[PDB]
This record gives C-alpha cells, structure tokens and sequence, in this order.
C-alpha cells in the first residue's frame, strides 16, 4: 500500500488534543434541537452583566448587609467612606463578582471595566459625595485633593440616582489601583425619614474585555 | 503587567479523570466495575458544569489502564470496556452471557497500546442534559428530590477478559472524559460554598 | 397611570415601556390557546414586609396550583408549555427607604443549612402560600447574591420606580411538563436593602401579579 | 513515505464500528439476486400491521 | 417520558459471539477446533434471526484470542485460522498437509495485534439463505427433516501455527459475527417459547 | 581550501538536551521531578542565545525516556508528562488531585513508543521573550535584579503514572527542547567570559 | 483502510528533522507581533558589520 513511518510522539495521549473517534453507537440518531432561549457562546457575554460589589467586607460582617455601606446623618464632612482594591486574586469587594469568579478560571486579563452606583436611601436625602479613581502607583488620597488630581466627578442624591463610571483599561497576572469616596457635605434627612441610609455598588465590563490561558479555580468550596 | 479563546466551546471542553478505581487482585482460589459516568463526583468539573443550566454535549470516552507491582514482569491482559445504555436491567449471573450480547456497545484494548477512544452520542428524550432539575422523579408523588428520570446516560462496565492469571498485580483503570460540540444555555452564579453531598444542592456554610 | 388590560379585568399600574424579556425572547407559540379562558392577572396574597423580611419566593406554576379559572386547567389535562408575565408593584409614600430586587431565578435547586437531607414534597412545592427566604444571602441553593444578576432583573427603588415587570417565555428541554411535577421558572423578590423609618416598624405591602400568557394545552381527560 | 502517528485508541475492537476488511474468498461471485415478494427495507413496516 | 435508525440494515448487524471454547493445554508428552458457523447456537442471535424467513448477507468473522493462566509471563504464540467451504471432505491425518493446502483461505495472527478480521461473501446455489425450511434433507425418501443442504457455509478450522510449548497456560478464542448487506424477506412471528432444541422447531410449554 | 543556510532560523534551531535528572527508584517501602525549562542551564545553548536581545519562539518539546540496570528484564511503566503555566499555584498534596486537574495539559506514553513531541505555543504578556532585562522583578522598589516577572513559561512536571513497582530499575529521562519559528531582533555581542552562575551576569576574568 | 507498510528507521528520533506535531495548549492565541527595531533574518547581517 502506502509506505509510512512512525513519527516521534506517536501513540501519545495528549489532554488539549482535538481529533476525532469512532462513535460508541452508530445508526442512533440525537432529539433535534429547539430553541432554548439565552444561548450563551461566549464567556464574555456572562462577564459583561452588571454584579453586585460588597463593600462593607469588615470584622464582624455576615450576612446581607455586607452588600450595602450605612450612611447616617451624624457624620462629619470629609470622611474616608470605603476603598476598593482592583486586586482580582487578593480578596477585595470584587473577591465574588460575574467579572472577578470567570477570571479565577484564567491567568492574563485585560480590559476597562465599569463601576455603578445607586443610593437606596429616601427620596428627600439632600448633600453631594465625590467619586475619584486611583492610577497604579497613584500616591493614595490622605484626605480630598489628592483625589481631585484624577478623573472624579461630583454626585448628587437629588438630581442622578445613579452612577457611570468608565475605568480605563487595567491590567493584572500572575497595590494598582484604588476608588475612593468621601463626604462632600453632611447628610440632609427630613425629621420623618430615617437617619441611615446605604448605596449599592455595581461592576462590569466593556466590550475590550478579553481572557486566555485557562487554568484551575483556584477555590475548591 | 500590559474573543477566540473565550467561547463557550473551549471553555467547557478539557480532558479531566472522572473515576478512580483499582480492583486488589491477588489469588481468587469478582473483578469488575461499574459507574454511573456522572460529573457530580469529580469536585472542579461539577462547579465547571455548574455555571449552566442547560448542556448539550457528546462525552468522549478514554479508558487508561496501568498494571502496578505488590523481577516478575508485567504481562499483557486483555481488557473489555462495555457500555450499557439506560434501559437496560441488569441481572447479573457472571460468567456467562450479558457482557458478551450483541446489543450493548463493547470495546477490546491491551495493555501496551494507544488508549481506546470512544465517542459517546448524545442520548436524551429532551433537547439537552438538566444540571438543575427544579421537581421529583418521576410521578411517584413524594417521588425522589433532585433527580431528574429523563436524564440517564448509563453505566459504563470494564472486566478484564482473560481468566484468572496467578500475579499478584493490581490494575489500575483511569477514565477520562472531554466533552465535545457544547451548546450552553441559562448561565448561574457560581456556587462558592462546599459541596457537602453529591446528591442535592445543600450547603454548610 | 396606565391601566394594562388583559382579557376581563385590569390593574392600575406604573406607565410600562421597554419591560424585560427574559434573555432577549419573548413567550411565542409552539412552531386551543387561552387568551381568554385562563388570561387574565391572578393577583396573590399580599406580603407584609418588614425591616426584618429575609425574602420570598413563589415557584411557577407553585402559587398557581390551585388559582381561580387557572387552577382548574392544573390537574385537568396532561401537558402545557407556557409563559409568564410578572408584574409586581410595591406601593409606598416618599418617607420609606430600602430596594427590593426581583429576579427569576430558572430552575431552581433548593437546599438547607448544615445538613445532608434533601427536602420534601411540603418543603418544596408550598402551593399559593409561599415560602420564605432561610439564607438569601446564599441564596438557599449554596451560590452567592453578588453574583445572582445574571438572570433576568429589574430594580425597584422607592425613588425612582416602585413597580417592576418580568416577562418570562417557556423555558424547559422538553416542549410541555407536568403540572404538578416540575418547577420551571422561580418569582424571588430579594431585599438587599432593609426598611428604615422614624418609628420603629412599619409595614410596606407588595403586590404581585403573574398573566400565563401564550400557553397551550393537550392530552383532554376528566 | 507519509509520515503518520498513532492516535488514542488505536488497535482496539469496537462492536459497533462499521469499517472494510479485506474479504475471504476474492474472484468469487455471488448468486445473482432473484426478485423474492416481500422485501422488507425498514422494522416499521412489520410494525405497523394489524 | 415524550426512520434512519428503525432499518432493516441497523436492526440485524451487531457484533456477537456465536462460538465460546477453551481447549485444554498442559502437556501433551490434539489441539485444534472446528465448527459450522451456525446462528442456531447463541441464543440472542437466533430469535433475532427467526423473525425473517430468507436472509441475505456477508459473514463478517473476527477472532479474539486471549491466553490465561493455571511470575512466568505470557509468550506469542502464532495461530491460523483457516476457514473450510463446503463441499471439502476432511480425512484428518493431521500433523500432515490439508491445513496448508493453498485452496482453502488461511490468515496468521499473533496475540498481540489487532484482531484478526476477514469478511466471508455470499455462497449459495440460490439466491439467499433458508431459515425456515419446510422439507427433508437431499432426496433420500425419510431424509432428515429440518436441515437444507442446500445452504451449508462451511467451517472455520483454527489451530496453533507452533508446535508444543512447555506452558500451563490455557488458550481462550472468542469469534465474533457481524452481517453486513442484509436484505430481509418476509418477516415472521416471534417464537416466545424456549428452544427444547437446536435442530427443530419443537416447543416445550 | 576553496545565503540558504545562513539564515537566522536555521542557525538557532537545533535539537538540545537543556535537562538530565535520574531519580533513586529502590524500595519506598517521592518520584517526580519539575523545571522552569529555562535556557540559561545548558551552557552551549545559553551562549547560543546570548547574541540577541528578544527573540520569539515555539518550543518544543519532546521526553526519551530509558530505563537502566542496577537476568530480570525491563518491564514497560506508564509515564504522564504534565506542562504547568505561569499562574498555577501548586499546593502540592501528592496522591492525590492536581496532577489530573483537566487544566494542565497532560501526555500519556510507554517505554517502548516513538517520543513524546508537543509543541508548546507562544505564551507572553509583551510581543517577544526578553533574554537581557535591564531592570527589577516587579515593582518592590529593591524587587530582584536581571529577572523578569513578565516572562515565565511555566514548570514541566513529569510522574510515572503506575504505582511502585518492586523493581530496582533506575528511570532516566532527557527532554530535547527545538525551538521554532524564530525570530530575532537587537544583535549582541557574544561574551567569551565564563559563566559564574545562571541568575545574572557577572563575570569573573 | 489504506493499507500502510512501516519503512525502515520509523519510529526513531532524529535531531535535524523537522516535522509538525500536535500543539500542547490549543485555542490559545499568541501576543501579536509589534514591529520591534532590528529585525536581524539573517546571520550574516550580524558578519557584515565592521
């Protein structure tokens, strides 16, 4: 017939190989396939949808209210609110996200994310905050200004109910970046309304969100 | 510091050991195993599989078998992996016919040998598998929690062919399985918490 | 402001545009129907919900096993494929705080806490009364709330919005299911954030409505 | 000549594999086929009688 | 719960054993075995077959050889199966030419390899094979009922190529039967009473 | 006395040992071995790749494996040859999963067998490998000089997949790595000194 | 199949060949290529230089 040769590596059982082999049971024929709504073909897809960040992650936090910050009316201005490392591997408020629980599955990841926020608290709560970001190696804010050197914007509870953040493009493998919050003005309640108030943080990511290299979830339960 | 790979199709699809035996053979003067070929068990493809609610997929199997030492020298034996498709009963008088009938799919390897390889056909009465099945099987009212009856593949059944060979060698078989043509739909959160039974999703915490 | 009419009755309701479909689809017939037999809105029992409301979650068809003119089809024939149309409507004045989230959760596998034991029939299918969320912060089923928005959602806030609407089609492997049998879709309304008031308890009603619009129905017995 | 490489599973007996082999008795004809009522090409025409 | 596979084609081919033996070997200071390839023997086999009347097909035989054992380890032997048409009378003066006569197809395989796989044709003198036969044997006037010789295939004879080696080791061959181009021709009842015997059709009850 | 081949890609591509280890393998009543695979070992190779500044590769790699005599005969072990990537933390409880997560890729091959040849791809954060990295690991301000963190293939990890085996054979195992696709950039000079260690450059004279 | 005859010297591991085998970490796709200054194909580039 064909003369051919062994090549080196023959016979090998490889675990990443794709080829094909014979079927256990031939002339069977598989259910047709109906449509299933959210068919899903890319891992992206699961990654871009909004998550819930825990902020409140502290001594003695369990349970539901590690989702949301309290806010009361007591505080004075110019109060440190919270930080929020970008560390996905290192426990921070992103340890259990869409975003952060996909990439433990991988090692490189590269992309802008995206950061939202939302004031639960009463219709008449008056007062502004300050949302600012933290370049790698950006000198971390000690009070305000230091903050304001960077891309911040000033949110009122009045006027916007929500927050857009766009975070330009991080980049991580095997201390970067930061957000910090403070208090612009003192919390302005009516007499009928509670005193504590909480927000709720939310991530995601763009379209420039990329993944590779797969690899074991580093948490077993 | 500084999409091709991230579908669905390569995600889900890698070559991982889903059951680990070895039978203790050393004088019978029986040898066989049978298991489910379920991902429940083995504990990083449960939580891969896990994120899904729904899967439509072809499992390929590969049998590898290595023969430890309890100078002798290892023999060849002749092993036979069958696979038995749901629906069929099981009455078992060994020694004679149930392995050897025609209907059930069989498969003859040695020892020394590239590893058998066979692909298993998607067999199932709905369009795709149920990782979450929200109900009792079948109408038995009060019928079992969490097990869904529409979903079986069957049980896959190894014996070695040769008779009793006088060694006191113990065959250890490795199965792996690395899905194929995977169509995923309704996506879950990841469960964080330990799998403290196999058979239902109650946690510790 | 705007009343939705559907089949003999209606129920004022928040002006509603651009509702949720449930992954992008919308519950079309399968490639008699009850557009006016079983139609119409069957609103359940109303919940109070305190600062202290772990949750609450109802199973479709679980709250409508036994419902009005629907709860008749349940037992009578022997499949259905059908969808649903969930609108639930928290009414509250401009002085409470909090955030309710509803979600469906599709095929849902409870669980229970420090324990092997898988629950029983009680214990899972609840009927019209509803159960009550044990852990929702894990959810019940062992995964985690933060990462719970992957399914369909809508955010109801006593500032912006107090209503919400959910459109879930038929999701399922096989084209019809049995009714008293299997748990298709599950209706959760998750508080993430808890009441505050000046008084030391309140109470704040939730209604919730669920059309099973677009449905079929075969095998005729009884 | 053509280089090759032995793939995973090579050499076993499948039962259900349906491949050529090379045959017994070549330069041997068989019978030719005489018409016989009743062919029967499908297990759902036996099925389907009364 | 809620036409390609239903085929005529499908439905009779499958690969079972239609012959299990097991010579013994120790010392010897013979060994060969020969049978006539009949569907009548296996049991599951021959009411598959009983529910058609004339059937055409080519044999397709597979023999699998495994040797046991009574550490030595297991050596190669070499063996031939030849397969025997009828019509060719056997005045057996073995140690001695008929095995090696040229007419007769011969194949050699050695323990080790994949097994060996020949495909028998189609010989009759009419057009297919007889199940059911209503008649006597030949013209003999009182021939025996029940066999046609018109249809006779043959018989496959296998034995070891090398002479007497100083083992305890017992052969075990195992040979396999998969038809293929199956036509089918008036399909009959199912037989659920068991077979008394293999000759005819008589029932218990 | 009295350009084909002069290129680049043929010049730095040639077949070299770059790892030579033997484990004891007596009586145990473990054995594995892992490397970083890197080219700054074998000194006539490091030398070879000293010449120029970035290059960009695939390696390839393939395991001979031998096995020597410490008459009995050399029965034929199961080896598994596992490829880790930079990022996998490896909490080594042996005996148990991490080898045979379906993560890592995995190859199966016997003693007696052509090779084991994989072909290991390009895996970098920047465009190509950094042989001379004027600069500190990291960001730790004093963080390790002359090694760079962004540039790290990963670790081979090689077991016999058998249990022990009570033999006082000794398993020697060389990995030949062949580097394709090459491409190169920046030229440097080549450095007569001798090599004092592989973790920087100084010289001794 | 296509029957096939081993050649003499198959199976042995030569040094020099060169051949394709099967890739260790499939879908995986590389860093692209960015257009880095002195691009050297050729050793006697290096030869010419004073």
């Amino acid at each position: 017939g064909v003369p051919t040769y062994l090549l080196p590596g023959s016979g090998q059982f490889l675990t990443t190989d794709d080829h094909s082999s014979a079927p256990a049971l031939p002339c069977f024929n598989p259910t047709p396939e109906m449509h299933i709504p959210g068919q899903v073909r890319n891992m992206l897809e699961v990654v871009q949808v909004e998550s819930m960040m825990e902020i409140n992650n502290t001594e003695s936090a369990v349970g539901m209210e590690r989702l949301k910050v309290d806010i009361s009316a007591l505080t004075d201005v110019d109060q440190l609110l919270f930080n929020i490392p970008l560390d996905i591997q290192l426990d921070g408020p992103l340890r259990n996200t869409l975003v952060g629980n996909i990439s433990r599955y991988y090692t490189h990841w590269s992309g802008s994310l995206e950061m939202t926020f939302m004031f639960c608290g009463s219709f008449m709560a008056a007062g502004k905050l300050i949302l600012c970001y933290t370049p790698p190696g950006g000198s971390c804010p000690t009070t305000r200004e230091t903050a304001m050197l960077g891309t911040h914007i000033v949110w009122d509870f009045g006027l916007q109910s929500s927050v857009t953040l766009i975070i330009p493009w991080i980049s991580g493998s095997h201390n970067v970046g930061y957000v910090t919050c403070f208090m612009q003005t003192n919390l302005i309640v009516p007499s009928e309304s509670s005193d504590t108030c909480s927000l709720i943080g939310f991530i995601a990511a763009k379209d420039d969100f990329s993944l590779r290299l797969m690899r074991d979830s580093p948490d077993i339960g | 510091t500084v999409v091709s790979e991230t579908l669905v199709e390569n995600f889900l699809s890698r070559a991982a050991l889903v059951s680990k035996r070895s039978f203790e053979y050393k004088d019978h003067t029986k040898n066989f195993f049978k298991w489910t070929i379920n991902t429940r068990s083995f504990v990083q493809l449960r939580r891969k599989l896990e994120l899904f609610t729904y899967l439509r997929f072809d499992a390929e199997i590969t049998i590898l078998t290595t023969v430890a030492v309890n100078y002798v020298g290892l023999p060849d034996l002749t092993l036979q992996a069958m696979f038995v498709p749901t629906g069929a009963l099981t009455p078992e008088k060994q020694d004679s016919f149930h392995w050897q009938s025609g209907s059930n799919a069989s498969v003859f390897f040695k020892i020394s040998d590239p590893p058998a390889r066979i692909t298993i056909p998607f067999m199932c009465i709905n369009s795709a598998y149920s990782v979450f099945y929200d109900g009792f099987a079948g109408f038995e009212k009060n019928g079992l929690y969490g097990i869904n009856p529409a979903d079986t593949i069957g049980n896959l059944c190894v014996r070695i062919v040769n008779e009793h060979q006088p060694v006191g060698f113990t065959v250890t078989v490795r199965v792996y399985m690395k899905p194929k043509h995977i169509k995923a739909w309704a996506p879950r959160p990841p469960r964080t918490l330990p799998y403290m039974s196999i058979a239902n999703a109650n946690y510790k915490g | 402001v705007l009343q939705l009419k559907l089949g003999n009755s209606a129920i004022v309701t928040q002006e509603a545009a651009n509702y949720c479909c449930a992954y992008g689809e919308w519950p079309n017939y399968l490639p008699t129907q009850p557009e006016t037999a079983t139609d119409r809105f069957y609103t359940l029992k109303s919940v109070k919900w305190e600062t202290g409301s772990t949750g609450w979650w109802w199973k479709l068809p679980d709250a409508l096993n036994n419902i009005g003119m629907f709860g008749q089809n349940v037992q009578h024939h022997y499949l259905y494929r059908s969808g649903f149309l969930i609108h639930v409507q928290c009414n509250a004045t401009k002085f409470h705080q909090g955030a309710l989230l509803v979600v469906a959760i599709p095929e849902h596998q409870r669980g229970a806490h420090n324990t092997n034991t898988s629950p029983g029939f009680d214990d899972i299918m609840k009927g019209e009364e509803g159960g009550t969320f044990n852990h929702p912060y894990v959810l019940d089923d062992g995964t985690s709330l933060a990462c719970a928005t992957i399914f369909p959602h809508q955010w109801i806030n006593l500032r912006t919005n107090n209503s919400a609407t959910i459109v879930l089609p038929w999701m399922n492997a096989a084209p019809m299911d049995f009714p008293l049998r299997h748990n298709q879709w599950t209706l959760a309304i998750i508080p993430v954030v808890p009441l505050g008031t000046r008084t030391t308890s309140s109470m704040v009603p939730i209604t919730v409505s669920i059309a099973p619009m677009c449905c079929e129905f075969n095998g005729l017995r009884h």
